[PDB]
């Protein structure tokens, strides 16, 4: 049950030919696979900031994956619901047609024009938003810097903390998994040029030659 | 001030042409230096300050 | 108005929270912003101190001599096409003409990359050499970060109390010159203008002669 | 915090001190209820079992009106900005589907769905769920159901809870534990309320006034301000000029 | 020509910043009366 | 020499005091090279070792991987499709395919995905066996930095003293092939030309064939 | 054209400059004025 993810016996990061595991990586934490072979987690309290950080970064990255296959998998046959704005790497244009980006193809959702007024709104608000996640505010005021829980766990849901262990590990996963193809959108988008749901489709229609390895010759300098 | 000369009607345009007339104001010049030239001009003859 | 101890100004204002426990307001510029724990032990932490410190100095020098020549050019100075445009200046040694100080014909007229490269070698080996160590035939015991001496002939650092408000002085505009020396390395590259010529360029019409007016031409093509 | 202004015998009322002392102020009216302000021009409220039993419905007018209000600003604004509303507007949004033309339901921020029931349905289930909403509210007694706040609550946590002020499964997020922010934010909740009963009483005139929304109002006069107002469109039509 | 302007411009900014820095300097502080 | 607190140091003279206190010399490469201080910690320290040193076989492995091909191609004219190191991955794609010196029968590889999991497998299997250290009395033993056991056939793994004298060999050996590697991967883009022809390049004229002609191919416009 | 002339009446030049030398030395008086009462502060 929970021996599997918290314990000496758990799941570590070559499966049965890792005998190696950091000492200090005894496993109490999501996740703890004993993966520091670089050795950057030596000091405790570099160790928490960073486990601190990484769950911060899976919690963006599960949002950034889900919002960069959204409106490509949203996107209708003949495409006036969305124009360029439907590939996530150039949604950014969408603020610069003749009437801004609208969240869908009707006008009458956000319609925003001003990239400038809209950068300064979600900066005013994501500032606020971060100092009271590293200060404490409305809230919550000293809760875990990680699992507050009491504004933030709504539906219940974390009763009998057994369960709530695998549930956070389920969690450190899911966002390691969209940390990881997060990346993958981010190469893809370097070196192919089309979204990821287009990438997903171009490899499904011939798989024998529609990879990366079409494109290993791109960064060729001549 | 702005909005009344901007969407609610305009200003009287004594340049407009053929005797003036009440226009709407379209693109305010905002570059701050001919704003700011008429601060820091002379105030005598052919400069006028502001 | 109290730049050290624990009533320290810091880097999020109220929303700051506690800062960190190896971060105390010993040292100038404490502003409690270590968020990845990395001056967990205080050696590293005496190291990334004295990185940026030397790297605070040779911002304010670089944002010093990447403004001073491209302001001359532009109010009289004869800086031809290249020697104005830091990001080209490299190239001014190149050409018939040589690299000229201030457009002076008489003045350095430099055209041997490898005599200049060798001596600035040796010279900053010497000079680095002699900061490494400590040690330098003519002075012995020093702070080998603020060593004074020879190198404070005027003299400003007397008392203790003007020491550390210009030792926050110091590190302030030095941690100011890295942020624009970094906004001058991301503008030549974004740009491809000078950063004077894209100051001016701002001030004809900022409400579309900004970053954002740039931030398509970096877009991928299939 | 800062309920020295809301409670009390020294709190806001409805004049300032030059105007309002407060020895002429209803003896009544001594500052145990959110939203006391002490205004009685004339003589309801009598006393305090009958000023509570009107709090009652004050309460419930307010919480009914913020609902209306909101819902009245917003299908309207979306209609003129360009959804697929048919019908945004309030005084004729029930006159739509009168003989089975039935209204487009727009489900934000992925609606413009169409709604398959027919007006004897609705408001068939209408009158057979909000009667039975209301005989809750007036008995006090529930069934059973689900509240993210309290889960899976049984028929037994009704009893013994306050009258227009039920937590627990009306409190999901709760923030009403402490009294003092409970009590601030239940002057928030009369003011906000009382705020919404105006407009809309303003809604119901001023759309027999002009024949148009409030949406449709508040930008043409944002429009023209001077050219288009109360005394605009009583004008009935332009003016002779005093040239 | 141009020489002139320059050297009566700076003679005019070079007294005008005595005035304006000398009033800066504390003015009130001068006072011969208490307080 | 290499060992001690009178080893050779990265700085002569110039690092003599300013050493840190970590930095004994107890371990081979020791030049007292730690200025940002990121080792100053014994596990990371240690971890970073590990590191370091499989870097380095590794490049010493690459530097004569990229080099002799080259060199091939050069002296004794041995033909390929493409000699040049940068260019050579996208022989596979080409309709002979890769061969090891040109000769149909040697290798004439075609299926770039099949020669890709073959090589995942088999040395994800060895970095697991390395990492681990063996498996339940398989080479379960050793540091996993210097086995020497079923790794040094010649048994020169003796006399300590000239085995770490052997081991400073090693570790700057590594560093000068890591060096040169930064070398190749640079020359690659700002060139897009052979290493040992960069080399015949500024052979013939160093004054006009050297690494500032070049400088200016990264300008922005 | 029978003689040289500055030519800066009216267009409304900044501060009557022609030259950028006139706004420098504009400048650099103010500034080591404005730098002598900065060192020498902390006074009665
Ligand atoms: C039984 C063998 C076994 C092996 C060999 C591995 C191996 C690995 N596991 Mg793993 N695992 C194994 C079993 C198990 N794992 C897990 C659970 C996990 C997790 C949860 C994770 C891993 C991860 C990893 C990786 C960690 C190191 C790394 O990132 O290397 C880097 C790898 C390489 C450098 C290989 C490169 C090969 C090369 C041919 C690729 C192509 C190169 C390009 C051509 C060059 C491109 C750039 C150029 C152009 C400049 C690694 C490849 C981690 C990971 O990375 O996940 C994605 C991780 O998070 N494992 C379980 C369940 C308990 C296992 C059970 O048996
Ligand atoms: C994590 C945040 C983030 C990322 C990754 C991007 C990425 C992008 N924005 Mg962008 N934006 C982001 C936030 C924001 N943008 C905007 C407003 C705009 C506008 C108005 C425009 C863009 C555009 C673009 C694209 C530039 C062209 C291009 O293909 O470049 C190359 C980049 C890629 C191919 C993708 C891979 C990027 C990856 C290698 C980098 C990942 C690390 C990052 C440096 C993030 C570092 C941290 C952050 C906080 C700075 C690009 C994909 C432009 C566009 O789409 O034009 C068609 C455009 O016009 N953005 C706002 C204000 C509302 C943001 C607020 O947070
Ligand atoms: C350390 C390993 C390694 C390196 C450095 C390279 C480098 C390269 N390979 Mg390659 N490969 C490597 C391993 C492998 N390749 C292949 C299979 C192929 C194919 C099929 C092709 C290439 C090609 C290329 C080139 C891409 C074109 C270019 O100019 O890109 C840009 C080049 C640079 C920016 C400079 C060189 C890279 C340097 C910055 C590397 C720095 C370290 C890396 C980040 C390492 C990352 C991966 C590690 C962790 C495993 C490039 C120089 C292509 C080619 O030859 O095109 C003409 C090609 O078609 N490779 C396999 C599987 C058999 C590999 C390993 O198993
Ligand atoms: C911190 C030092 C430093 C920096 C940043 C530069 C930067 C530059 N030099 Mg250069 N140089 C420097 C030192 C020296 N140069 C020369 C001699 C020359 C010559 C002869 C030429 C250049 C040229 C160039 C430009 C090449 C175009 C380019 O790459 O654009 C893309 C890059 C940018 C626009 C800026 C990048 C900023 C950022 C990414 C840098 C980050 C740090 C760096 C990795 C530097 C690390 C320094 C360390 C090792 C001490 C470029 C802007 C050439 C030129 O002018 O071409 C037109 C040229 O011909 N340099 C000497 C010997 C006297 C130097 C001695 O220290
Ligand atoms: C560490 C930061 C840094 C760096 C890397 C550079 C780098 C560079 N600067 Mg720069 N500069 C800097 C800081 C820096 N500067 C600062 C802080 C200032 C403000 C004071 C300046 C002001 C400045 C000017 C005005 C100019 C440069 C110029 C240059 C370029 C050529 C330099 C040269 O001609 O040889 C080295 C220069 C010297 C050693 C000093 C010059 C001395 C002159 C010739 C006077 C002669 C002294 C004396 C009368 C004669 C000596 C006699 C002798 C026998 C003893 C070069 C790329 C020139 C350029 O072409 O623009 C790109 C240019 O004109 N810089
Ligand atoms: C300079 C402006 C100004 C200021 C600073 C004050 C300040 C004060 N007044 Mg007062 N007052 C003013 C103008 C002002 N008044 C005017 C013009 C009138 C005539 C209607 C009054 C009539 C008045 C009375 C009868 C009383 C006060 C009282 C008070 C005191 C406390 C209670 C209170 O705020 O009443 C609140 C005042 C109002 C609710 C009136 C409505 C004001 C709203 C907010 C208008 C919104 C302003 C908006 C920008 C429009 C301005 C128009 C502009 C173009 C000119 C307080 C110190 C009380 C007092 O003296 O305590 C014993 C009191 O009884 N005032
Ligand atoms: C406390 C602070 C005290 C004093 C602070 C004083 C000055 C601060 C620095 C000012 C630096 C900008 C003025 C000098 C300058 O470079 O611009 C000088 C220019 C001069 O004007 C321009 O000069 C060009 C050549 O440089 C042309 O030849 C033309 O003359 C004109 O376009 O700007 C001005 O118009 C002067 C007014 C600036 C305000
Ligand atoms: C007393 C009561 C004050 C009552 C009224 C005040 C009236 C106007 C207030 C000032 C308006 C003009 C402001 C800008 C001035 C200006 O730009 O001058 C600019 C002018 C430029 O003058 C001419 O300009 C021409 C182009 O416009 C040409 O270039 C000429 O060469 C140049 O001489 O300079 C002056 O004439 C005077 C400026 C210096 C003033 C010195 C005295 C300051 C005294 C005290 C300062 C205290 C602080
Ligand atoms: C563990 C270990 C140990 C050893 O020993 C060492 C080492 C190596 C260090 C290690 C490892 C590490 C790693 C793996 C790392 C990685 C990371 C990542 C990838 C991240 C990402 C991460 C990622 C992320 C965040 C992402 C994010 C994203 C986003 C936001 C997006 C957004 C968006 C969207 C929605 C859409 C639109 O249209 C656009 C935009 C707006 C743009
Ligand atoms: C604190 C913290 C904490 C948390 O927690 C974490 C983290 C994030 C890590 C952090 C942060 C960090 C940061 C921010 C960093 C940055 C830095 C920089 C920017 C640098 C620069 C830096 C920069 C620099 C030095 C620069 C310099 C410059 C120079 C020299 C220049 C030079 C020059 C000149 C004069 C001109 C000529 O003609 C040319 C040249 C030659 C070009
Ligand atoms: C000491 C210190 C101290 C202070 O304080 C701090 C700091 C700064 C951190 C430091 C420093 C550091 C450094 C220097 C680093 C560097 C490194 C490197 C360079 C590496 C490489 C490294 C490199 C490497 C591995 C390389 C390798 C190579 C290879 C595999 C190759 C491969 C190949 C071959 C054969 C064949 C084909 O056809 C091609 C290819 C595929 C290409």
């Amino acid at each position: 049950t929970i021996n599997q993810f918290y314990g000496p016996d758990r799941n570590k990061w070559l499966g049965p030919y890792s005998t190696n595991t950091p000492p200090y990586l005894t496993g109490e934490f999501p996740g703890d696979y004993g993966w520091d072979t670089a050795g950057l987690s030596a000091d405790p309290e570099t160790f928490k900031r960073y486990r601190e950080l990484e769950l911060i970064h899976a919690r963006w990255a599960l949002l950034g994956a889900l919002g960069m296959v959204t409106p490509e998998l949203l996107q209708d046959d003949d495409g006036i619901m969305f124009g360029e704005s439907a590939i996530w790497f150039k949604a950014g244009a969408a603020i610069f047609q003749e009437g801004g980006l609208n969240y869908l193809g009707n006008p009458s959702l956000i319609h925003a024009q001003n990239i400038v007024a809209t950068l300064a709104v979600q900066v005013v608000l994501m500032g606020l938003v971060e100092g009271y996640r590293v200060n404490g505010g409305p809230a919550g005021e000293g809760l875990d810097p990680l699992y507050p829980g009491e504004a933030f766990d709504p539906l219940g849901l974390a009763d009998d903390p057994e369960a709530f262990a695998e549930l956070k590990v389920k969690e450190i996963k899911n966002g390691r998994l969209a940390m990881f193809a997060c990346l993958g959108f981010f190469v893809q988008a370097i070196v192919t040029g089309k979204g990821p749901i287009e990438n997903l489709t171009d490899h499904l229609a011939n798989p024998a030659e529609n990879n990366a390895f079409a494109y290993a010759t791109k960064f060729t300098p001549q | 001030l702005v909005l009344k000369a901007l969407y609610f009607g305009g200003v009287y345009d004594t340049w407009a042409p053929g005797g003036g007339d009440v226009r709407i104001i379209s693109n305010p010049t905002t570059n701050a230096a001919i704003i700011f030239g008429y601060i820091v001009k002379s105030p005598f003859g052919g400069d006028g300050w502001i | 108005s109290a730049w050290y101890g624990p009533d320290r100004p810091l880097f999020l204002g109220s929303l700051s929270g506690e800062p960190p426990s190896y971060l105390t307001g010993e040292f100038p510029g404490d502003y409690g912003w270590d968020t990845a724990g990395f001056s967990a032990d205080p050696t590293t932490f005496a190291r990334y101190r004295t990185i940026e410190l030397i790297h605070a100095r040779w911002a304010l020098l670089g944002a010093l001599g990447i403004i001073t020549p491209e302001l001359l050019a532009k109010n009289g100075v004869p800086f031809s096409e290249d020697g104005a445009i830091w990001f080209k200046a490299g190239a001014e040694i190149f050409k018939e003409g040589g690299l000229n100080y201030l457009g002076n014909e008489n003045l350095i007229h430099a055209q041997s990359i490898l005599a200049t490269l060798a001596v600035q070698v040796i010279v900053m080996g010497a000079a680095e050499g002699f900061r490494a160590n400590g040690e330098a035939p003519g002075v012995e015991g020093l702070d080998p970060l603020y060593p004074g001496g020879p190198f404070d002939p005027l003299g400003l650092a007397d008392d203790p109390e003007a020491f550390a408000e210009l030792k926050v002085k110091e590190i302030k505009n030095g941690r100011l010159a890295m942020f624009s020396c970094l906004g001058f390395f991301v503008q030549a590259i974004v740009t491809g203008k000078g950063p004077i010529q894209n100051l001016q360029d701002h001030l004809a019409d900022p409400g579309v002669n900004n970053a954002f007016a740039s931030a398509t031409k970096f877009v991928p093509t299939p | 915090p800062d309920l020295e202004k809301w409670y009390g015998p020294d709190r806001k009322l409805f004049l300032p001190g030059g105007l309002l002392d407060r020895d002429d102020v209803p003896e009544y009216l001594n500052g145990e209820l959110a939203g006391d302000y002490g205004y009685d021009p004339l003589g309801l409220g009598k006393d305090e079992e009958q000023v509570e039993k009107y709090r009652a419905n004050e309460l419930l007018h307010a919480r009914w009106a913020m609902l209306a209000a909101a819902g009245i600003i917003i299908p309207e604004g979306l209609q003129a900005n360009g959804a697929d509303i048919k019908g945004g507007t309030w005084f004729e949004t029930g006159a739509e589907m009168l003989n089975g033309g039935t209204l487009n339901y727009f489900a934000v921020p992925f609606g413009v769905v169409q709604n398959p029931l027919p007006l004897a349905a609705v408001t068939l289930i209408e009158i057979v769920l909000l009667g039975a909403v209301e005989k809750f509210r007036v008995d006090g007694t529930g069934p059973a159901g689900f509240s993210p706040g309290v889960g899976k609550f049984d028929s037994d946590i009704f009893d013994g809870l306050d009258k227009l002020y039920p937590g627990g499964p009306f409190d999901p997020l709760n923030l009403a534990d402490d009294p003092e922010v409970f009590a601030e934010l239940q002057v928030k909740e009369i003011k906000n309320g009382r705020l919404a009963m105006i407009a809309v009483l303003a809604f119901a005139i001023q759309s027999y006034v002009t024949g148009e929304g409030p949406y449709a109002n508040i930008t043409k006069h944002l429009s023209d301000p001077f050219g288009y107002n109360l005394l605009t469109v009583l004008q009935g039509d332009d003016r002779v000029p005093t040239l | 020509m141009l020489t002139l302007k320059i050297f009566v411009y700076t003679v005019v900014t070079f007294f005008v910043g005595l005035f304006i820095f000398g009033f800066l300097s504390n003015d009130p502080s001068r006072n011969p009366g208490k307080g | 020499e290499f060992y001690g607190p009178d080893r050779a140091k990265f700085l002569g003279p110039f690092s003599e005091n300013d050493t840190p206190e970590y930095l004994t010399g107890e371990f081979p490469g020791d030049y007292g090279w730690d200025t940002a201080g990121l080792s100053a910690d014994p596990q990371t320290f240690a971890r970073y070792r590990e590191i370091e040193l499989i870097h380095a076989r590794w490049a010493l492995l690459g530097a004569l991987g990229i080099l002799t091909p080259e060199l091939l191609s050069q002296y004794a004219g041995v033909q390929f499709g493409e000699p040049v190191w940068f260019k050579a991955g996208a022989q596979i794609f080409a309709a002979g395919g890769l061969n090891y010196l040109g000769n149909e029968s040697l290798i004439h590889a075609q299926s770039i995905i099949a020669t890709l999991a073959v090589q995942v497998v088999l040395m994800g299997l060895a970095e697991a066996y390395r990492a681990n250290g063996g498996s339940e009395g398989f080479l379960d033993d050793l540091d996993t930095l210097y086995p020497g056991g079923a790794f040094d056939p010649l048994g020169l793994a003796d006399d300590p003293d000239t085995f770490a004298e052997l081991k400073v060999k090693e570790i700057k050996n590594g560093r000068l092939a890591m060096f040169s590697c930064l070398g190749f991967f640079v020359q690659a883009i700002v060139t897009g030309k052979g290493p040992v022809q960069n080399l015949t390049d500024h052979l013939a004229d160093p004054t006009v064939n050297n690494a500032f002609a070049s400088a200016t191919k990264f300008t922005p416009g | 054209l029978v003689d040289d002339r500055m030519n800066g009446d009216g267009t409304g030049l900044p501060f009557g400059v022609n030259d950028g030398i006139l706004g420098w030395v504009i400048a650099g008086t103010l500034g080591t004025i404005w730098a002598i009462y900065f060192v020498s502060q902390k006074d009665l």
